[PDB]
RNA sequence: AAAUUGAAGAGUUUGAUCAUGGCUCAGAUUGAACGCUGGCGGCAGGCCUAACACAUGCAAGUCGAACGGUAACAGGAAGAAGCUUGCUUCUUUGCUGACGAGUGGCGGACGGGUGAGUAAUGUCUGGGAAACUGCCUGAUGGAGGGGGAUAACUACUGGAAACGGUAGCUAAUACCGCAUAACGUCGCAAGACCAAAGAGGGGGACCUUCGGGCCUCUUGCCAUCGGAUGUGCCCAGAUGGGAUUAGCUAGUAGGUGGGGUAACGGCUCACCUAGGCGACGAUCCCUAGCUGGUCUGAGAGGAUGACCAGCCACACUGGAACUGAGACACGGUCCAGACUCCUACGGGAGGCAGCAGUGGGGAAUAUUGCACAAUGGGCGCAAGCCUGAUGCAGCCAUGCCGCGUGUAUGAAGAAGGCCUUCGGGUUGUAAAGUACUUUCAGCGGGGAGGAAGGGAGUAAAGUUAAUACCUUUGCUCAUUGACGUUACCCGCAGAAGAAGCACCGGCUAACUCCGUGCCAGCAGCCGCGGUAAUACGGAGGGUGCAAGCGUUAAUCGGAAUUACUGGGC
RNA sequence: GGCCCCUUAGCUCAGUGGUUAGAGCAGGCGACUCAUAAUCGCUUGGUCGCUGGUUCAAGUCCAGCAGGGGCCACCA
């Protein structure tokens, strides 16, 4: 129930970096970003409205690494809440455990954080949680178990993390390896490269 | 009957039927005696037949063979008709 | 409901063969009668064996029949076989599970064509021992032609590598023994003694994966499909899980009951002749010639090459060679399948009585492994035998 | 505070146009089935068809504290061999615990299954009066004295069996009169009439044939009036289709009198009157269990009643009553029928739409499993016994949900496939190579919760003549788990054991080469194929979903295409 | 498990042992057409279900098997 194929193809097809590698190297030296994958790569399409809506939805899904059934459940939840559907959907994707573990610089990629969480190396409030989609609430403390403080992966990720823009809703202590929420991010705290109204128009057909 | 509790119930029910039939027969006998005495036209014979009848229906109701309302019905009808004639 | 079967003596499988109307079923009934009279409880009558309506009408044997008896040293399961030339497949299926046969020859007739055919097939299938019983001695009272019959039987047996000068022969009459004549009943006990002494105790391999060749299928009311046969190797326990591997596609099942002569068991070992009750199997889903095996042990195949000998004259055989495109029948265990032949490059004409390396392809898969013996037959004529060499 | 945030179109009639009007597509859902493929777990669900026919084992018993008793078992006693002088053997004893059969009480009308029949004798909503009600509960009363039987048992005897018969004997909370009777019944009154049963524990003093009397405590017994629960009856409105079904009705509509019922009533009879229903759809024909609810929809509506809960009806087919507080009675009785059996030929036996299981029908649907540890039920003062209800386990990708099948780096942009303007492009950081991790599966070691109670002793307070018995409240002491190798935790080795299906002309996301040549073939709708096919078949590349993916069947939406909201001649 | 029937070209059917196994309807090639139908000129075809026997001679006679149809049993 995971995607286990080549990763640069997805960013090539979306025509935009998806932060899907570590970041030690500029992605110009790794793939030819300007081309779509395959034999008919340089050829260009003329997308319709269905095409652009589908591409936007796929791009968000590949960013966060969620499959279609559970994404549909997320949309239904966000539509059930009281507010704006796009804001709720983006905040709801931003609250799952592996995204938070990546977001405070413990894994180099989202798959790093996925394997860290799945292999019983993370605690929330002094309790082991082994599930990626775990929604984390405000005023929660996320930490690495004492048994897992000696791997080189964690400090390599920590050294890759501080050369990146700091999230304004997490508080991190690298020496103790602790992190704490304050509250959920707002729309202005996330990238403006995403139009969620296309998502809503695709799922509210 | 293929369970060793229905056979006992069948035997007991047959005995109880045989027991109840005779009491019902005697009670009906006395009732129709009073009815015949009324039909004849005499008034004293009807009265003494009714006086002989009344304890029988009272006791038979008390033993569960009939209901109190049945005995009261019989007594009421017979009293009404007996006092009707001259 | 049902009683239980207890194991107290070594168990042996025997049976009867011979020409038609020489007295096989009468002997089969007489043995049980006399033994039960002395000790036991068998008492299995003549019409209790030939029970099917056509058998009762035409007065012959069409199927094979199973009876049981026991001397106070052994426990015998006995198989009675037909004697007609066009029931031979049933006789082969019955004789594939014999530890030793009894050859019935009538003194009035002598050896006959079916006697020789049965002897030859017992050679080619692998029956280890043969006892000779000479029947209808009440008819013939001369003591000179009996020598002629005995001699002729002796060289007939010897010609097919069976030990002729050493095999025992018994005179008697099954009709008189069954009637109750105390004089002739001694010959039955002499036959029983030779049956106890000449046949040794065979070896049973009970440390190998379980395997059972299916030979007959029944539907028991209230219970389901039952398959019978003789356990080749291993052990089967109630509750264990089995594989039906054979000429159809493979199936999975579970064992839910084992019995031996209608007596309840709890597990069947090698050498017994048992019926096994399967769970959730329909009666047209299964058939004679399949294999009931331990899962993931044996496999089916269709194409293979082998080493084989061809019979010659004065042995049945053929009086003419064969070439490519030849399609005879191959007998494996309790099965016969048509197959297409491929001779090695060169050596086209095949002499009647040589060896050869041939490749063969079957029309249905067979549960097969190297070092498996088979026979070759067509049109009422046995022609050879071989050993599975390599499987492709 | 919140209990609401609600409505989208596209293809196809023409040389092109506008309108009208049908067909088809994009969504959600299922007791699904088939094809290809398939790692683990949690929670659910699983004969829709033949209410067809059924082998075998289980699904309803319990009380000795109502009774006479002793077939079995264990204790006690008295005679009794032997020696370790009574160690050990034997026999007679219901004396004790207990208890097969028998009389008696209660339960078997509950619990479990199925949807054949039934368009209203049923169901839903709202009301009413002419009634009964075991076990539970409140109040006021009583609870005296007699009798005749019988089962078991003994003797004889019939029958293949199931099962009987004749003669003796005995007990009771079994059965039947008498006495007493009121707020009970009948009657205007005066009056007349009706019932009952004993057992169990302990004991100071007093008489004991010395069995008991006597005191005390507990539980049962009868009558009457209440409470609560259940059940019977009446009325109004609503609850499919057909007018190519328009007339129907003789106990039929009403009245009087006799009977009947727990109770009102043509409920039933005799007589009198001539009425009663119907276009607001009677009568007849077809189909069908009803509801809370379920799917869809912006709503109004449309389709539907599988699992869970309330009501109804049925129990091989057709009738009938008996017993009881309650039945016209799933594992009861009687009679008739068709099937399947046993028989000594005279006669007998049976009913899976209970839980498993078999054959048959079908496109299609599961184990002849474990336990009464928990909840609930029957009997018992209790201990306890019974429970295919129930609690669990097995099978099945049938559905919903969660997780895994590694992770970072890696240009030689390697080999090999494919395309090529012969320069190169693409698969592609993909692989190999390097450095890390160990969830799940495998092996070893620890380890919650589902358990409340019941038993023994002791202490105090109640009761009383009584520190005895009994009840209530505390404490102490040993125990009660089918699931089960539980959930979960700790350690070990190693990337090691784990990815498929549909599609790529437009609708609709995704393009080229070869083979064939209106042939072979494809298709939901328009439509492709006649020698240069993005549409057929294979290959390379790509798109969408993912332990699933496609196809078929069925419903609503789009459909304002039955139009009340909301259409026309 | 036993017994009894059928199998000739693409389709529907003849052919009773004497040696190229035939008829009709269909089909193939050349001229015309972008391609056909029609018109003109030439025409090719079978595993006689398969394997093995008897006969100088087998589609034909004798057996076994494969595929399909129809009757009858046996019940650890
Ligand atoms: N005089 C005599 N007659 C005998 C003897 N044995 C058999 N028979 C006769 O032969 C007849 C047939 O014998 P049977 O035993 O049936 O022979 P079979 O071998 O079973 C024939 P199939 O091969 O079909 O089974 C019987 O009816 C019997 O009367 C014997 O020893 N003596
Ligand atoms: C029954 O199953 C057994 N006695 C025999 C018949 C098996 C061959
Ligand atoms: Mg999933
Ligand atoms: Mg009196
Ligand atoms: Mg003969
Ligand atoms: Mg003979
Ligand atoms: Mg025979
Ligand atoms: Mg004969
Ligand atoms: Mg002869
Ligand atoms: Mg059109
Ligand atoms: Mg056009
Ligand atoms: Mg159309
Ligand atoms: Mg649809
Ligand atoms: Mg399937
Ligand atoms: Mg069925
Ligand atoms: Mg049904
Ligand atoms: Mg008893
Ligand atoms: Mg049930
Ligand atoms: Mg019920
Ligand atoms: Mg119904
Ligand atoms: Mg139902
Ligand atoms: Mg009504
Ligand atoms: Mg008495
Ligand atoms: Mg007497
Ligand atoms: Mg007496
Ligand atoms: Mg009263
Ligand atoms: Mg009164
Ligand atoms: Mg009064
Ligand atoms: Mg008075
Ligand atoms: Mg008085
Ligand atoms: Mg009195
Ligand atoms: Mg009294
Ligand atoms: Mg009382
Ligand atoms: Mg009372
Ligand atoms: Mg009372
Ligand atoms: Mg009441
Ligand atoms: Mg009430
Ligand atoms: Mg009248
Ligand atoms: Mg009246
Ligand atoms: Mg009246
Ligand atoms: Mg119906
Ligand atoms: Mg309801
Ligand atoms: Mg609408
Ligand atoms: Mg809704
Ligand atoms: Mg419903
Ligand atoms: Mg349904
Ligand atoms: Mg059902
Ligand atoms: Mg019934
Ligand atoms: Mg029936
Ligand atoms: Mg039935
Ligand atoms: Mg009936
Ligand atoms: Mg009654
Ligand atoms: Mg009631
Ligand atoms: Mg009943
Ligand atoms: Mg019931
Ligand atoms: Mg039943
Ligand atoms: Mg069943
Ligand atoms: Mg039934
Ligand atoms: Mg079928
Ligand atoms: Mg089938
Ligand atoms: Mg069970
Ligand atoms: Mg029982
Ligand atoms: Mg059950
Ligand atoms: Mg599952
Ligand atoms: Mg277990
Ligand atoms: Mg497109
Ligand atoms: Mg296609
Ligand atoms: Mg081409
Ligand atoms: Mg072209
Ligand atoms: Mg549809
Ligand atoms: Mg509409
Ligand atoms: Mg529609
Ligand atoms: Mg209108
Ligand atoms: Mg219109
Ligand atoms: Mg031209």
């Amino acid at each position: 129930a995971r995607y286990l194929g080549p990763k640069l193809k997805l960013s090539r097809r979306e025509g935009t970096d998806l932060f899907l590698k570590s970041g030690v190297r500029a992605i110009d030296t790794k793939c030819k970003i300007e081309q779509a994958p395959g034999q008919h790569g340089a050829r260009k399409p003329r997308l319709s409205d269905y095409g652009v809506q589908l591409r936007e939805k796929q791009k968000v899904r590949r960013i966060y690494g969620v499959l279609e059934r559970q994404f549909r459940n997320y949309y239904k939840e966000a539509a059930r809440l009281k507010g704006n559907t796009g804001e709720n959907l983006l905040a709801l994707l931003e609250g799952r455990l592996d995204n938070v573990v990546y977001r405070m610089g413990f894994g180099a990629t989202r798959a790093e954080a996925r394997q860290l969480v799945s292999h019983k190396a993370i605690m929330v409030n002094g309790r082991v949680v082994n599930i990626a989609s775990y929604q984390v609430s405000p005023n929660d403390v996320v930490s690495i178990r004492e048994k897992a403080k000696k791997q080189s992966r964690v400090k390599a990720a920590l050294e890759l993390a501080e050369q990146r823009e700091k999230p304004t809703w997490l508080e991190v202590d690298a020496g103790k390896m602790e992190g704490t929420f304050k509250r959920k991010p707002e729309r202005s705290d996330l990238s403006a490269d995403i139009n969620e109204h296309l998502i809503v128009e695709l799922y509210s057909k | 009957a293929n369970i060793k509790s229905a056979k006992k119930r069948a035997i007991q029910s047959e005995k109880a039927r045989k027991h109840n039939a005779s009491r019902r027969s005697m009670m009906r006998t006395f009732i129709k005696k009073v009815y015949a005495a009324i039909e004849a036209g005499d008034k004293a014979a009807a009265q003494k037949a009714f006086n002989e009848m009344q304890p029988i229906v009272d006791r038979q109701a008390a033993k569960g063979l009939i209901h109190k309302n049945k005995a009261a019905r019989h007594k009421a009808n017979l009293t009404a008709q007996i006092n009707k004639l001259a | 409901s049902k009683e239980k079967f207890e194991r107290t003596k070594p168990h042996v499988n025997v049976g009867t063969i011979g020409h038609v109307d020489h007295g096989k079923t009468t002997l089969t009934a007489a043995i049980t009668t006399v033994l039960a009279k002395t000790y036991g409880g068998a008492a299995r009558a003549f019409d209790q064996i030939d029970n099917a309506p056509e058998e009762k009408a035409r007065g012959i044997t069409i199927n094979t029949s199973h009876v049981e008896y026991d001397t106070p040293t052994r426990h015998y399961a006995h198989v009675d076989c037909p004697g007609h030339a066009d029931y031979v497949k049933n006789m082969i299926t019955g004789a594939a599970q014999m530890d030793g046969a009894i050859l019935v020859v009538a003194a009035t007739d002598g050896p006959m064509p079916q006697t020789r055919e049965h002897i030859l097939l017992g050679r080619q299938v692998g029956v280890p021992y043969i006892i000779v019983f000479l029947n209808k001695c009440d008819m013939v009272d001369d003591e000179e032609l009996l020598e002629l019959v005995e001699m002729e039987v002796r060289e007939l047996l010897s010609q097919y590598d069976f030990p002729g000068d050493d095999t025992p022969i018994v005179r008697g009459s099954a009709l008189k023994a069954l009637e109750g004549d105390a004089e002739w009943e001694a010959k039955i006990l002499e036959l029983a003694g030779f049956l106890d002494s000449y046949i040794p105790e065979p070896e049973r391999a009970i440390d190998k994966p379980f395997l059972l060749p299916i030979e007959d299928v029944f539907s028991i009311s209230g219970r389901g499909t039952v398959v019978t046969g003789r356990v080749e190797r291993g052990i089967i326990k109630v509750g264990e899980e089995v594989e039906i591997v054979g000429i159809k596609e493979t199936q999975k099942s579970t064992c839910t009951g084992v019995e031996m002569f209608r007596k309840l068991l709890d597990e069947g070992r090698a050498g017994e002749n048992v019926g096994v009750l399967l769970r959730g199997i329909k009666r047209e889903e299964i058939e004679r010639g399949q294999v009931l095996a331990k899962p993931g042990t044996i496999k089916p195949h269709t194409k293979f090459e082998s080493e084989v000998y061809i019979l010659s004259k004065d042995e049945g055989g053929r009086h003419t060679p064969f070439f490519k495109g030849y399609r005879p029948q191959f007998y494996f265990r309790t099965t016969d399948v048509t197959g297409t032949i491929e001779l090695p490059e060169g050596v086209e004409m095949v002499m009647p009585g040589d060896n050869i390396k041939m490749v063969v392809t079957l029309i249905h898969p067979i549960a097969m492994d190297d070092g498996l013996r088979f026979a070759i037959r067509e049109g009422g004529r046995t022609v050879g035998a071989g050993v599975v060499a390599k499987v492709l």
